[PDB]
RNA sequence: AGCGCCGUGGCGCAGUGGAAGCGCGCAGGGCUCAUAACCCUGAUGUCCUCGGAUCGAAACCGAGCGGCGCUACCA
């Protein structure tokens, strides 16, 4: 049972909208905005994220318009943060 | 010469997987929108 | 511990209740505001008119109680062909202690003659000021004929103006001008919505609304605030009406006339047919006074087309067998109320769309069918009722020869053809009968935009007539 | 003169602020919950009692929109398909929009009852007559 | 308002007269390297409500309810 990573100081959790083509997504970051996420390298081809499951995504400095996904939670270390409370709380997410 | 519009950070093709840093500039002479890399590890926030 | 309608009836009772009508009372000192005749019959017809959907049964509903139906499953809901009506009797306060802007109260035509006050702290009971009839007329594009009938029909006026929405609505235009081409000046303005507007928003809109009226024939119309659904400022509307319209001179001398609008058919299903009841027109009459057991004939009548396309009209003879005005059966009917003639007339010679627009004359005189109408026509500078996106409005062009136009004779619904067109004289052969008596004030409309658009006004002044066959 | 109107105007203002000093931003956040081939509406009651709409004419609106069939648990809906949060709250937008939401008059008292045998919502804050059945 | 209908297992149909029906659903296992297609097997119903005839009614019918398509708003 792998222990779940938490977020640093611009890596912030996020929930696929919908996922993109040619291996892009869009996540809705728990800021408020719809952003637009690339599957990063380590988690292309071995890691499936599928449409509406809790993800941590880092931000870039110089464009906050798209992000890149980096690390995913199967619905378990998900429902423990909300537990917990890293993400505002009105939008559950749940099986 | 250009001037400096936006920041992009262009995604890698497929056998690599990189974010290579570039740059919007508008050419001084005419005017044209070109996309620019910049070429070094830490160059990118010197770009200003 | 009594029930309401206990209650209901007692005040019913105690207020004078409905009384019978005199079966023979003496008519040269009949006033439209005798009791014989106001307890129970409504004496001037008051119209509403605006845009479409914003709401003008709602506002009479509001003031008489009066539904106005709104039938036809898919007619529930979008537009309605036929006028609604609806029965108000205005009573007002005799004490002078209750401020008069609240002393007026419209009720329904059941109510007593003196109702109590309900005004709380005020003993007094009311007085029936006057009985007035109200003719919705379904205020949209599509639908003209019988706006122009029903303005015909119509004493005074009420045009609504919404709140929120643009100001200067061309359909509110078309029918106020509709209104001044038949001879009524007197109209009573109101604000349908004023609770979703501001207190500077309603300001706007009302400097709007003068800046609209001030070209026009009727000047200084009341303006008013009032609210459909909220049901509040009908007493001051009642106000309004009892003191800026007075009567029209109406009395008896004049012939006996009438003029169907509508065609009532009185056969309830399921019940057995030995026990039935006769054909009824609903009519207006401007004109005559009409008795129970009285014999008369509607004069266009059975329209049929010989082999040789030649067309035949046989007035239809009637005997009255009820006159039902109001909410009781009545001896005598006042002219100058909407009233049901429920004669022995076949039934399903008024079946839903067949005695609409149709002039009928009591026995002792003979109006004249109509061929050839020639009249003295006139015109507007700019249609009503089409929104020019930034540019100039419509301009009336001259009548052409040969051209189909809806020619509205008061209530008859033509369409005319146009022999030739003159400086002040036009001809028209009209396909669908129409009758003559005195003058009679008709509307012009012509097809341009897909449907039928209001042009000017016109009277006939001479023509051919045909004599019926008998 | 227009004198004759304002006066009446104003008089309608004050019976308006005395009678409504209050005079929706309150849907609640629609909580969508996805069981793999399964979806679970558990708010649903909420959304219910704060549109003041019966849960089984929302439940049959849904199935209106939506081509399936669900089941009513204890309150929750139960409906095995995979399905978005966006679609449920579009629907429940257009929803508020037709039904909710009094198209005359922006309110929310109205409610759903009947008058031969149409289904005739009638407001309550005014007292309207409109008709949203199909 | 009257007429022509209907009343479901989750949805759709069906016989109405011997009395729980089938597909679409869904759960489960089966084929498959594996998914879908396809196999097979389940746990759930006042066949709307009150009555009357019947050895027997969910069924034949009446006296009523709800949902409908028209006729048509039928003073
Ligand atoms: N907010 C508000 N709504 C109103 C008001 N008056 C009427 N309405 C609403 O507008 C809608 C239109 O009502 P309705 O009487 O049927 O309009 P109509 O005159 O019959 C349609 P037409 O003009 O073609 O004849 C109704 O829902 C009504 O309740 C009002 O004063 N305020
Ligand atoms: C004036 S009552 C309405 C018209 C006709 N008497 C019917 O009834
Ligand atoms: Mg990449
Ligand atoms: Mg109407």
């Amino acid at each position: 049972k792998r222990e779940l990573i938490y977020k640093e100081e611009g890596q912030e959790y996020a929930q696929i909208t919908k996922m993109l083509g040619n291996g892009r997504v869009e996540a809705s970051c728990f800021d408020g905005n719809k952003r637009m996420a690339h599957i990063r390298g380590k988690l292309r081809k071995k890691v499936w994220m599928g449409q509406g499951d809790i993800i941590l995504v880092s931000l870039r400095d110089f464009q906050d318009d798209q992000c890149d996904v980096v690390h995913k939670y199967n619905l378990d270390e998900a429902r423990t943060l909300k537990n917990q409370g890293e993400l505002p709380e009105n939008a559950k997410i749940n099986e | 010469k250009g001037i400096v519009l936006e920041k992009i950070g262009i995604e890698s093709k497929q056998p690599n997987s990189a974010i290579r840093k570039c740059v919007r500039v508008q050419l001084i002479k005419n005017g044209k929108k070109v996309t620019a890399f910049v070429p070094n590890d830490g160059c990118l926030n010197f770009v200003d | 511990g009594e029930t309401e309608e206990e209650k209901r009836k007692r005040e019913f009772e105690e207020g004078g209740g409905l009384p019978e009508q005199p079966l023979n009372p003496d008519f040269s000192k009949l006033n439209p505001l005798s009791a014989e005749i106001i307890n129970r019959q409504a004496t001037i017809n008051i119209g509403t008119i605006g845009h479409v959907a914003h709401g003008k049964s709602t506002v009479v509903r509001a003031i008489s109680g009066v539904q106005t139906v709104r039938f036809k499953d898919e007619l529930e809901r979008n537009i309605t062909i036929k006028l609604g009506y609806a029965n108000a009797k205005i009573y007002k306060c005799q004490e002078p202690t209750c401020p008069e802007p609240d002393c007026y109260r419209s009720f329904k035509s059941d109510k007593e003659i003196s109702p109590k006050c309900q005004r709380p702290g005020c003993p007094g009971r009311y007085k029936l000021v006057r009985h007035v009839s109200f003719v919705d007329c379904p205020g949209h594009d599509i639908l003209m004929s019988t706006m122009l009938s029903g303005a015909a029909v119509m004493d005074a006026a009420l045009l609504l103006i919404a709140g929120n929405e643009s100001c200067p609505q061309p359909q509110t235009s078309e029918h106020l001008a509709a209104i001044e081409i038949m001879k009524l000046k007197h109209v009573i303005i109101l604000q349908n919505k004023v609770d979703l507007m501001r207190e500077e928003s309603a300001l706007e809109h009302q400097k709007s609304i003068l800046k609209f009226i001030r070209g026009t024939i009727a000047d200084g119309a009341p303006i008013v605030p009032i609210s459909a659904q909220l049901k509040y400022n009908i007493d001051a509307v009642n106000e309004f009406i009892v003191k800026t319209i007075p009567v029209p001179p109406r009395d008896f001398m004049i012939s006996p006339r009438l003029i169907v609008i509508r065609s009532f058919d009185v056969n309830k299903p399921g019940a057995e047919i030995e026990d039935l009841k006769g054909g009824v027109a609903g009519g207006s009459i401007l004109n005559g006074v009409f008795k129970l057991g009285d014999e008369i004939e509607i004069r266009p009548g059975i329209v049929t087309k010989d082999d040789k396309g030649k067309i035949q009209c046989k007035p239809i003879f009637s005997n009255i067998v009820s006159l039902f005005a109001e909410q009781n059966d009545l001896k005598f009917a006042v002219p100058g109320g909407l009233i049901g003639v429920g004669t022995k007339v076949d039934p399903t010679l008024c079946r839903a769309d067949r005695l609409v627009g149709q002039v009928v004359g009591a026995k002792g005189h003979l109006p004249n069918i109509y061929t050839d109408i020639e009249i003295n026509y006139f015109l507007l500078r700019r249609l009503l009722g089409v929104k020019t996106d930034g540019q100039k409005q419509a301009k009336v062009r001259k009548l052409e020869p040969n051209e189909v136009l809806m020619v509205n004779i008061g209530s008859t619904a033509t369409g005319a053809r146009v022999v030739a067109v003159k400086a002040d004289m036009a001809r028209l052969q009209l396909t669908s009968p129409a009758c003559t008596e005195i003058n009679e004030k008709i509307a012009l409309s012509r097809r341009i935009e897909k449907h039928w658009r209001l042009i000017g006004w016109a009277t006939i002044k001479k023509g051919t007539t045909l004599e019926p066959i008998a | 003169v227009g004198l004759p109107y304002s006066e009446l105007l104003s008089r309608f203002f004050n019976i308006l602020r005395t009678n409504n000093p209050e005079l929706k931003f309150r849907i609640p956040p629609p909580v969508c919950l996805r069981d793999g081939k399964k979806t679970i509406f558990s708010n649903i009651q909420d959304i219910a009692e704060k549109l003041h709409r019966s849960p089984e004419h929302l439940i049959q609106y849904l199935f209106a929109e939506l081509g399936t069939s669900g089941s009513v648990d204890g309150k929750r809906l139960v409906i095995k398909g995979k399905f978005q949060s966006k679609q449920m709250e579009n629907v429940l937008r257009r929803y508020i929009l037709e039904y909710v939401t009094c198209k005359t008059c922006k309110s929310i008292n109205t409610e759903l009852k009947r008058e031969n045998r149409l289904f005739f919502m009638v407001c309550k804050s005014c007292g309207s007559t409109r008709s949203v059945s199909s």
